[PDB]
């Protein structure tokens, strides 16, 4: 990454926020201005800020932009929750005549009341054991923040084989939801007594558990 | 009134060809900086090609020779024929037109939604949609989609009108190659034999289109 | 039998913009080149169709010198077969150029504190120029499907666009005047010799 952005930043509502893009003298110092994107995961980017400091119709005036020697920088005042997104900034580079990007800052939105977990524990359905395969699904929904640990058991001994399990994304609610998945075959599911997730969230652990 | 709209992506053979294309309104393309940024899957944004309102091209170093910028009047519509594809090509193709008029530098004002092309010589995989019959004063159903192969995967219930406690998870990626998700509802467990709860599935690069009943057991 | 005036045009105190690039001719005159090997000052002296040295010891028909403004990263795009938006929508040279380009940094002279927004280049063309073309329009840039109607918006650009030179800019986006002098033969009886 040409241009060096902070992999993240932070900010409780109603703050502000700053994200800093350091370049050289090939580009901020060769007199290349700097721009801003924004970007949703799963979604295109857009145009936050342009030429260092302008504001495209339609971006509110609490995103500003400033460039200082071979930096340049993204404020955003009055912090809200939808900007918890990806942010980009890009110039152009003499060196290489090519326009470049910022590595990109993933901006977390803090200060919420912490939201304990919801555990619901899927065992393999009965058309998954037809196939010769089984899963062990572990739903977990509605926390803040959005940080767990889950820790799968089978009888009383701890599993680590076979453990896949996203990173939470914010539901519909703004509140987080996360899965965790353990692959078994059908024998292993029916010959132990039970299978256990155990989600870990903020030095509180809830525990679910199913059996054949 | 304006609308960048790419296609054509895929799943290609390392060393196979591709035409991507973006289909534009508002925008004459042949009067515009245009432009194509990609962006592989977790990472992070790069710039591909452009094109000058006067025909001028340039590639990005990684692509020059392999990759063709060009657009057409008739379709007013922009392309990117992408040949000798490697696996590092893997990404989001966005479609965007490009301006300097504040700056001294370019950028780009307007995107497209972007098209997925995947360089793998793993084959086509479709999913396995399996029921999670409701469990717990609410309850959660949802639907397992299984070992498919590439992304994306599309999921709605009752054909889209069902949208209330409703979450699709990102997928996973297991250690055999193939992705898996799951799609869950909250519902009412008063609602439990009441509502009928059918999840659709749709893997567009295998042409697998499933739905799937979830009842209680 | 007087001299060529090339101290006018390369000594000038005031200088084109190069959307609106300038040009003198020069005919029936001996040629002093000695002003340009015995310079010092210019960041630039590539020529083309002729041998750089053995300028003295040559004839031409006419002698035309084209003078305009640009930023010091833009320089090499005044050079036969070279793109972009300068040699696209300002000023090309054709691939026959014979000729020799010349620039030097002129920071101290075209930038100001504030910057200074006098000197322009056109930002937007439908078509690249044509080598030797001057295109000084106005017009608002249609870049949408719907016309300007003479208003300034969304899709609706003025074409010209000003360098925001400031004497701390860095070299890239510095000032260079340039002089671009075209030797052509023509059948007809020389008029510049030295
Ligand atoms: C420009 O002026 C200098 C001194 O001010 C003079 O020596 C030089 O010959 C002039 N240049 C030309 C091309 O006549």
């Amino acid at each position: 990454s040409v241009l060096t952005q902070p992999p993240s930043v932070s900010g409780a509502p109603g703050q502000r926020v700053t994200i800093s893009c350091t370049g050289s003298s090939s580009n901020i110092g060769a007199g290349y201005d700097v721009h801003w994107y924004q970007q949703l995961p799963g979604t295109a980017p857009k145009l936050l800020i342009y030429g260092n400091s302008n504001r495209p119709s339609g971006v509110p005036d609490r995103f500003s932009g400033s460039k200082s020697g071979t930096s340049a920088s993204l404020a955003i005042t009055g912090l809200q929750a939808e900007d918890e997104t990806d942010y980009y900034c890009q110039s152009c580079d003499s060196s290489l005549s090519v326009v470049v990007f910022g590595g990109g800052t993933k901006l977390t939105v803090l200060g919420q009341p912490k939201a304990a977990p919801s555990v619901t524990l899927f065992p393999p359905s009965s058309e998954e054991l037809q196939a010769n395969k089984a899963t062990l699904v572990c739903l977990i929904s509605d926390f803040y923040p959005g940080a767990v640990t889950v820790a799968w058991k089978a009888d009383s001994s701890p599993v680590k084989a076979g453990v896949e399990t996203t990173t939470p994304s914010k539901q519909s609610n703004n509140k987080y939801a996360a899965s965790s998945y353990l692959s078994l075959t059908p024998e292993q599911w029916k010959s132990h007594r039970s299978y256990s997730c155990q989600v870990t969230h903020e030095g509180s652990t809830v525990e679910k558990t199913v059996a054949p | 009134e304006v609308q960048l709209v790419e296609s054509g992506g895929g799943l290609i053979q390392p060393g196979g060809s591709l035409r991507l294309s973006c289909a534009a309104s508002g925008f004459i393309v042949s009067s515009n900086y245009m432009s194509w940024v990609r962006q592989a899957p977790g990472k992070g944004l790069e710039w591909v090609s452009i094109i000058y309102s006067g025909g001028s091209t340039y590639y990005a170093d990684s692509v020059k020779g392999r990759f063709t910028i060009s657009r057409d009047n008739s379709n007013n519509t922009l392309y990117l024929q992408m040949n000798s594809l490697r696996a590092e090509d893997t990404a989001v193709y966005y479609c965007a037109r490009a301006l300097q008029v504040g700056a001294t530098s370019d950028y780009f004002d307007y995107w497209g939604q972007g098209t997925l092309v995947t360089v793998s010589s793993a084959s086509t995989k479709g999913p396995s949609v399996f029921p999670l019959a409701p469990s717990s004063g609410t309850a959660a159903l949802g639907c397992l989609v299984k070992d498919y192969f590439p992304e994306p995967v599309t999921v709605s219930w009752n054909s889209g009108a069902l949208t209330s406690g409703v979450h699709t998870f990102p997928a996973v990626l297991q250690s055999s190659g193939l992705y898996s998700l799951s799609s869950v509802v909250t519902v009412p467990s008063s609602s439990l034999g009441t509502q009928t709860y059918i999840c659709n599935v749709n893997h567009k690069p295998s042409n697998t289109k499933v739905d799937k009943k979830v009842e209680p057991k | 039998t007087n001299l060529c005036p090339f101290g006018e045009v390369f000594n000038a105190t005031r200088f084109a913009s190069v959307y609106a690039w300038n040009r003198k001719r020069i005919s029936n005159c001996v040629a002093d080149y000695s002003v340009l090997y015995n310079s010092a000052s210019f960041s630039t002296f590539k020529c083309y169709g002729v041998s750089p040295t053995k300028l003295n010891d040559l004839c031409f028909t006419n002698v035309y010198a084209d003078s305009f403004v640009i930023r010091g990263d833009e320089v090499r795009q005044i050079a036969p077969g070279q793109t972009g938006k300068i040699a696209d929508y300002n000023y090309k040279l054709p691939d026959d150029f014979t000729g020799c380009v010349i620039a030097w940094n002129s920071n101290n002279l075209d930038s100001k504190v504030g910057g200074n927004y006098n000197y322009l280049y056109r930002l937007f063309r439908k078509s690249n120029l044509k080598p030797f073309e001057r295109d000084i329009s106005t017009e608002i840039y249609q870049a949408g499907s719907t016309p300007c109607n003479g208003v300034e918006g969304f899709n609706c650009y003025f074409p010209l666009q000003s360098y925001g030179f400031q004497p701390t800019n860095g070299v890239g986006y510095q000032p260079y005047r340039v002089v671009v002098l075209s030797f052509e033969l023509l059948h007809a009886p020389a008029t510049v010799c030295g």
